[PDB]
């Protein structure tokens, strides 16, 4: 069947979802990940967007404030609106299995709500489309594609050439931060390009 | 992160061999997770970064993949030009346009509520702004508005059964990342992704440029100037997060340059020592790099020749026998707690003192703190990260290289003093330091060993378990947050793809309301330390075979 999601865990509790349909794959994914990991996936979906200080408090504001300025919401949201109905599956698909299993959690929490949640104080709410993305969103585009001293490398260069003057200044700041050096070890050998 | 790719002509009873350990730090519960998807086209098995829809690292039963961190310069400042009068416009192709705004009301648990606005003009999210130089700063990134094609991309490619497809798809990733592939014919390809704006002529993409205008990119770059290789004439891939092809230009990252000391010459020496590589000795390659030093082969050649007419009762030489006699490698002792040779202390103490003397005192305070790490860091938990050559550690490897670097010296770093004075100055500095420590009898020094920690908190500083549940390795490994390693072809099964990955603690990081543990919550640490692996399973009949449970849903949308 097309309504059937099979879910076998091997002998590591690795799941392996059998499905036949985008959206019933998706939904058996996001069904394992509540199962397996949903305090570290709330922790990171708040970290993502900026709302640690509503649980945790005081000392999270400054986070909170320095995550919302660092990216456009409604952007993101354009271009899940602009997404075909079967790149759309995957990630309603995904939200959709991980709120099946926050229901059971947040209806038999005596046994199904993780530890933590009870530690913190709070619960789990439903998780929607641009929920999932965030999660790539922020801590792949802005852990590791995000880099950027140009403020701080002219603050640098202003002190350079304070101290050696104006060409002198340069020619340092070329001696310590470099664009290209020839002679750095490559993954492409030269013969290739 | 680092990587190594062995092809055909390099593999020994293989056809392909894919080693990866992407680096991101360590966390409890583990960074990533083991999913395995059968279905819709999908045939998969791996691990991937917070369960994200797209496996980073895996295969299809036909092709592998795995990923490095780019490092490309993909971001530039634009610096916005303001009127004093006229407030929330700037200037831009002759016009005062109107920047885009948002109010943003931040609820603190137990405490009053905070509001702020977000403002943002064409460039981009204004960083700062300066309303004496009447200048706001905008971040511009290259893959802006591209961040959900990059993770389709990252899904999509699952599917692909030949390098063809295959770039399709990487053409599409637009972060800087480095894609590795491999085939079960033997093939093996490297790309380096992501969008690269297509600069004004004059642009130097190291300092901010006007946004009034005239500095405006001109567009993006096309892929066919994206750095690729297939099937290279070595008959391997290697990575530590290292130039892609010569004369590429790394991040703006003052911290970050690509020079002539880079980590990765440790992978290639490994590599380039056997004719052929078995899948075990692939592995073991991970051991290795993990415990070697990477200040040894830089500066020893350095400490040979200034001691080199020194008296055998000179402390100062003593000190450079012992890393002479030294292969890099640390190992702990008995004890648990110390390395067998001090040859770490040594140069860590040593290039402090180098740094301070030569380029520490060449830059004006207090950009001179930027370059005074040795790049041995670490505190009690030990380092949140992979260990690297810190850059002032690089900058004075091309000084030590006089004329044979090819970056010009516009200011002498050692000041007009010979080098050997230098570094002797600083080696009687180190035996100073070590000596009044340790005592005299250099051979009975036991120097601490860095330790590994398995964070509660995620790498945003935020909590993503109890304090409680951090967990503790007593040896510091340089090696990934996971490993995984993809064979094809093995002459030694019948099975086409052979697949091994290591997920610490565990696949799960439940606890029920009573403290219980789940089965699988730590089931995998003692494998990773000791270098161990666990089978990845790809086919049904290995799936039911290796079955522990089963569980069947009857849903419609
Ligand atoms: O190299 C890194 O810092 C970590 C990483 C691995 C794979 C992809 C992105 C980042
Ligand atoms: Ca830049």
């Amino acid at each position: 069947s097309s309504s059937e999601i099979k879910i076998v865990r091997d002998e590591y509790g690795m799941p392996h979802i059998y499905a036949n349909d985008t959206w019933h794959l998706f939904y058996g994914y996001g069904y394992v990940v509540a199962q397996d990991r949903l305090f570290q996936m709330e922790m990171a979906r708040r970290s993502t967007q900026g709302t640690v200080a509503e649980v945790l408090g005081k000392d999270f504001v400054k986070f909170d404030k320095d995550i919302r300025r660092n990216y456009w919401p409604d952007a993101i949201r354009a271009q899940i609106a602009a997404l075909s109905p079967e790149d759309m599956s995957i990630l309603q698909g995904y939200a959709d299995g991980m709120n099946a299993w926050i229901d059971k959690v947040n209806t038999n929490p005596e046994t199904l709500l993780p530890k933590q949640f009870n530690t913190f104080g709070f619960t789990p709410k439903r998780w929607e489309p641009f929920d999932v993305a965030m999660i790539f969103v922020g801590t792949m585009a802005n852990r590791f594609s995000d880099s950027t001293s140009e403020i701080d490398n002219l603050a640098l260069l202003t002190a350079l050439k304070d101290k050696y003057g104006v060409s002198q200044g340069m020619a340092v700041f070329n001696q310590l931060k470099w664009l290209v050096n020839p002679s750095a070890p490559t993954t492409i050998a030269v013969q290739e390009s | 992160s680092n990587m190594w790719v062995i092809g055909k002509s390099k593999a020994q009873d293989a056809k392909a061999i894919m080693v990866n350990g992407p680096q991101f730090g360590w966390y409890a519960p583990a960074y990533t997770y083991g999913i395995g998807l059968h279905g819709a086209g999908y045939d998969v098995t791996g691990n991937t970064p917070f369960a994200y829809p797209g496996l980073v690292f895996g295969h299809n039963g036909v092709i592998s993949w795995g990923s490095t961190a780019g490092f490309g310069d993909d971001v530039d400042i634009f610096a916005e030009r303001l009127s004093a009068e006229k407030p929330g416009y700037y200037l831009h192709n002759g016009k005062w346009v109107k920047m885009l705004s948002r109010e943003e009301t931040i609820t603190v648990k137990n405490g009053q509520a905070e509001t702020f606005t977000v403002w943002r003009t064409v460039h981009g999210n204004i960083l700062q702004t300066d309303q004496t130089t009447q200048t706001a700063y905008a971040k511009s990134r290259a893959w802006d508005g591209k961040e959900v094609a990059s993770l389709l991309a990252w899904t999509h490619q699952m599917k692909a059964k030949n390098w063809q497809e295959w770039t399709q798809q990487a053409a599409k990733q637009a972060l800087t990342i480095n894609w590795y592939y491999a085939d079960v014919n033997g093939n093996i390809g490297y790309v380096h992704t992501g969008a690269y704006p297509d600069r004004q002529s004059g642009h130097d993409p190291r300092l901010p440029v006007p946004g009034t205008g005239k500095w405006d990119w001109k567009g993006l770059l096309p892929f066919e100037m994206n750095p690729k290789v297939y099937n290279p004439q070595s008959g391997y891939i290697a990575n530590w997060n290292n130039s892609p092809q010569k004369d590429y230009p790394a991040s703006d990252l003052f911290a970050f340059l690509w020079g002539g000391a880079d980590r990765v010459t440790e992978i290639d020496r490994l590599l380039e020592q056997k004719p052929r590589l078995t899948a075990d000795q692939a592995w073991d390659v991970i051991r290795q790099t993990s415990r070697q030093d990477l200040n040894l082969r830089l500066f020893l050649p350095t400490l040979q020749a200034a001691t080199s007419g020194l008296t055998q009762s000179d402390p100062r030489r003593q000190l450079v026998e012992t890393l002479t006699r030294w292969d890099g490698i640390n190992l702990l002792n008995d004890d648990g707690k110390t390395w067998q040779q001090p040859g770490s202390a040594i140069l860590n103490v040593w290039l402090t003192s180098m740094l301070k003397r030569t380029v520490v005192a060449a830059v004006p305070m207090p950009f001179d703190k930027w370059y005074s790490a040795s790049g041995y860091e670490t505190t009690q938990d030990g380092p949140t990260g992979s260990l690297n050559i810190s850059v002032g550690a690089k900058i004075l490897y091309e000084a030590v290289q006089g004329d044979k670097s090819p970056i010009p010296q516009a200011v002498d770093l050692f000041a007009g003093k010979p080098q050997q004075e230098v570094v002797l100055a600083a080696l009687e500095d180190t035996w100073e330091t070590l000596s009044k420590r340790y005592g005299n009898n250099v051979s009975n020094w036991k120097t601490p060993a860095m330790a590994l920690t398995f964070r509660a908190n995620n790498f945003f500083g935020v909590p993503q378990a109890a304090a409680e549940e951090t967990r503790h390795q007593a040896e510091y490994q340089n090696r990934g947050t996971e490993n995984d390693m993809i064979v094809f072809s093995p002459t030694t099964s019948d099975r086409p793809v052979l697949a091994w990955d290591v997920v610490a603690p565990g696949q799960s990081g439940f606890i029920a309301p009573d403290g219980t543990v789940d089965k699988h919550y730590e089931d995998q640490l003692k494998m990773y330390e000791n270098f161990g692996r666990k089978s990845l399973w790809l086919t049904k009949q290995d799936v039911e075979a290796h079955k522990e449970s089963q569980e069947v849903l009857h849903v419609q949308r």
